[PDB]
């Protein structure tokens, strides 16, 4: 399937691709927004008559998008959600067209046995719903969040790169009777500047900031109380993709010390496919940013990566806009937002 | 007389015990000081190469030089204000950069020597024999020991190798170089660096100066690094009464990682470095330094950019602090290579009373 | 409403997540308060026997009694001030001592019921069917659930069993008794108990009254009986959607020990004990009583003695605090048996949607 049909009917595909490839598009949220807009454009314009064929077309589009860029998960997720939204309505329609029992909301046994309408507006509304969801995660978190941390305790903070995490911290810091001391690891060849910014913000906020060299984690772990990951994406068996560098080692340390690890994210960040590898998903940075020189630097083959993967085991809770979930449980949440056939396009 | 007071930046809250301040730029002092000590202090303070092994050697050399230059006064005997002078030197050293365990040992040895030949002798006969003795001692307990360690290491490698490394351990540099050159094996070297002082970079440079197959990375960049690769090596500074690894910075995390990922670690040690001072934490007594070790914005050392940060005393409520010497977990590093070839660090003080 | 604040004991620098005191000795009570509630409050204030399960039942009974005593007024309708009354009662309960999740659920159900029946139906006929339905609910969501728990236990628990427990959880007591006299087997049942309460002691007494071989245990040495012990149930109170147990006393320690030594720990529960609220440590939401429970020299409960103890403010600063409810862990209590029969606490809220 090529862009042969999508020409003077829809244009912005190419623009999207450009944004993906050269990185003029920045932050998962923005990508998601872009995808939503694309979907809106698709809907306001494309010509149907049928329904299954339309679904197939949409699937193909999704596939194409994936092929254009994989690290953008939000894009995929939103598409999947909208497909799911459509699907339920389609199912409802079919029941009226033809003219049922199940123990709970969905079934395994309904997959074994043999099983024109106004869906477009519903589809439109789905997109709006998605947009609204995207709008605020934090305004559905800080009620399950300004609860866990207490007085005279000590936080450990890797990945000051997810805009959500900072906000979460600051909401907690707001209270005039609650007090905590904050340790912040750097993350060097991908995060330093961000970390510095975060530190500055903390200082501004009138709270006790502590700047840490990425080495010196072990000389302070005796006093450590909590662990917060600044993840970018979330997956099937619980685990997360993170907004780059200096998270994995610290998590491992925490696990060794048995010092609690929390995950703060969102369900637009939530994805309906397994990270069978880290290799196919997590991408690498630029060897140029570490060291100068070039002709002795054909010999100096240096390795540095942007994104970070963490195994399901070290992390314990995923507090959402919906509420507190677990690595064992998050799969069902995903299923509650994207349907069973939508997993594979 | 000297200079005290006027210290840079905020004093934070925790880890408030050790000297970290001071004479960086000189302004009036006492009037009979030999300047070589002062020069050395100046060097050590603004040093980006030294790492446990060479400092003590340098100190020894300086002392030798002093002895050679030493003139016995026409009035009083060979040790009257000499002790005072030595004390002053010590004070200066401490003000500049703390006396390490090796330095303490050296001081002890000096004191012993002072006691050995008590006041009764002239000049060019006593110090003639002293200087030679000390040279011989240096030859014995240091260089030969290092050689022994090297040769132990040589056998320790069997068939096929892929290694990850850290630290400005002169001995380790020697080791790896030896592997590369006069052993001609299939020796792969991966380097880890650190922000407080650039040791990893130096190591890499040294490797290049041989033409080694080198990968290079840092403290965080590790999770991908293991995706075949087996060996891991470290370079400790000192071991206490406890058997704990009281060394420099970025070691412990790496060690932990290695432990987690199946294949163990090995460190190297010297048969003089052990102490009877007892501690089990980083907080007790540490190499603490000025936060100027964290001002530069990546890439190199001399660049100086007006980007986002560049202030400390004007930053209201901000506590920027870093540590240099750590205390690594006891059970984690397996093999230790001292004078008696091989052994478990559960030994701790097995050579301490042996002296 | 009465008297609030103005009470002894300091704010405590260590642990102050919830308030600590209230109304114990009655004076100037409002001329509408039902005596059953008052009596219950009086009981709970200095209660030995009940914990979690029977409390809820008692509350339900009280509510039923209140309903029976209540008739529709000429001015105000059936749903006009009932809700307000309920709220007041809840506030009184809170003031007395914080409550359980089951209780909350019951309250919610009551509220729902209030909404369900329309204010137009015959008043005598309304409460006739109401009290029946409440009774039915009680039977199903407690007695039936208990029966189901028992039956679950039956299939799982082996021929001849040694069972070690902590607390006063009535279900477990019932189960033990069933095993003793109804189905008939050998039962070596060991119970542990702390200083302030005598729950374990009471349970032991009860068992004796039914004729069982019991071992009476304390904190100072648990291990001495394990090092043999084969099957263990803990003091169930409330589960959170994490997969933990907000429960009584040093059960956590016991669980840890069990994990260390051979066997998993297991727990039975009711399919309405579950919450949807969550927490993860013994600091989160503490359940507290007065530090007066440990002033007397032990043996019994009401004694009144002269010796040394009795200083909360008298001497130079003296804080004698404690906890009642603590955090039980996750990886260890693998077993859960409910109204929906089976499952793991790893599956922390797989019945909360099914309801």
């Amino acid at each position: 399937h090529p862009n042969a049909a999508t020409s003077d009917v829809n244009v912005t595909i190419d623009t999207f691709v450009a944004k993906l490839k050269r990185r003029q598009v920045q932050g998962s949220y923005a990508i998601a927004l872009e995808t939503l807009q694309l979907l809106m454009r698709f809907i306001s314009a494309a010509r149907w008559n049928h329904v299954n064929d339309l679904i197939e077309q949409i699937r193909d589009l999704g596939n194409s998008l994936e092929k254009a860029h994989p690290t953008a998960f939000s894009c995929g997720n939103v598409i999947r959600r909208i497909l799911a939204v459509l699907r339920d309505e389609v199912e409802e329609d079919t029941m009226s067209t033809t003219v049922v029992a199940e123990p709970l909301i969905s079934s395994m046994f309904n997959l074994l046995q043999k099983p024109k309408t106004d869906y477009r507006q519903v589809a439109i509304q789905g997109i709006k719903d998605l947009i609204d969801e995207i709008k605020n995660i934090d305004e559905g978190i800080q009620q399950i969040a300004i609860d866990l941390i207490h007085d005279h305790e000590i936080l450990l903070t890797p990945t000051p790169d997810s805009k959500t995490v900072l906000k979460f911290l600051i909401t907690a810091r707001e209270r005039s009777n609650r007090t905590f001391t904050v340790l912040v690891t750097e993350g060097f060849p991908n995060n330093t500047k961000n970390a510095h910014e975060f530190a500055k913000k903390l200082a501004q906020h009138n709270i006790e900031t502590l700047v840490v060299p990425d080495s010196a984690v072990f000389a302070l772990m005796s006093r450590v109380g909590k662990v917060i990951i600044g993840t970018k994406a979330v997956f099937v068996n619980g685990g997360t993709i993170s907004s780059n560098s200096g998270v994995s080692s610290v998590c491992e340390c925490a696990r060794e010390f048995r010092t609690p690890v929390f995950a703060v994210a969102g369900l637009y960040k939530l994805s309906p496919l397994y990270p069978f590898d880290v290799e196919k998903f997590v991408e690498f940075g630029g060897s140029q940013r570490i060291l100068p020189r070039m002709d002795p630097r054909k010999r100096l083959d240096t390795v540095n990566q942007i994104t970070d993967y963490v195994p399901p085991e070290n992390i314990d809770i995923y507090i959402t806009n919906v509420g507190g979930f677990n690595p064992s449980f998050i799969y069902r949440i995903a299923w509650d937002n994207y349907k069973q056939i939508d997993v594979h396009l | 007389p000297g200079i005290s007071s006027v210290i840079p930046t905020v004093l934070e809250q925790s880890f408030d015990n050790s000297s970290l301040i001071s004479v960086k730029e000189l302004l009036l002092n006492k009037d009979l000081i030999h300047p070589s000590i002062l020069l050395l202090t100046s060097h050590l303070a603004h040093y980006k190469i030294v790492g446990s092994i060479p400092r003590c050697i340098a100190m020894l050399e300086v002392f030798q030089i002093v002895i050679k230059d030493y003139q016995t006064p026409k009035g009083t005997t060979l040790s009257r204000n000499l002790t005072s002078y030595l004390s002053h030197q010590i004070d200066l050293l401490k003000k500049a950069r703390p006396l390490s365990v090796t330095m303490g040992n050296a001081i002890r040895w000096l004191k012993q020597e002072i006691s050995l030949i008590d006041p009764s002798t002239p000049d060019k006969a006593a110090k003639k024999d002293l200087c030679e003795k000390i040279g011989q001692f240096a030859k014995e307990k240091i260089e030969l020991a290092d050689q022994l360690i090297i040769d132990n290491a040589s056998t320790q490698i069997e068939e096929s190798t892929t290694i990850v490394t850290y630290g400005s351990s002169k001995v380790l540099t020697e080791l790896l170089l030896h592997n590369a050159i006069s052993l001609k094996k299939n020796i792969k070297v991966i380097v880890v660096d650190s922000r407080p002082l650039f040791e990893g970079r130096k190591m890499a440079e040294t490797l290049r100066n041989a033409g080694v197959n080198v990968m290079y990375a840092l403290i965080t960049s590790l999770d991908t690094i293991f995706n075949d690769v087996d060996y891991v090596f470290l370079g400790a500074h000192s071991i206490l009464s406890n058997g704990f690894l009281y060394s420099r910075a970025g070691t412990a995390m790496l060690a932990m990682s290695a432990k987690r990922r199946n294949i163990p670690v090995l460190v190297c040690c010297e048969s003089l470095k052990f102490s009877q001072r007892v501690q089990l934490d980083s907080v007790t007594f540490n190499e603490l330094a000025d936060p100027n070790d964290l001002v530069n914005i990546d890439y190199e050392n001399p660049v100086e950019r007006r980007g986002n940060k560049g202030a400390l005393l004007n930053q209201f409520i901000k506590e920027r602090k870093f540590e240099k010497k750590k205390l690594a977990m006891e059970n984690k590093p397996k093999g230790n290579k001292i004078g008696g070839k091989k052994g478990s660090e559960g030994e701790s003080k097995d050579a301490s009373n042996e002296e």
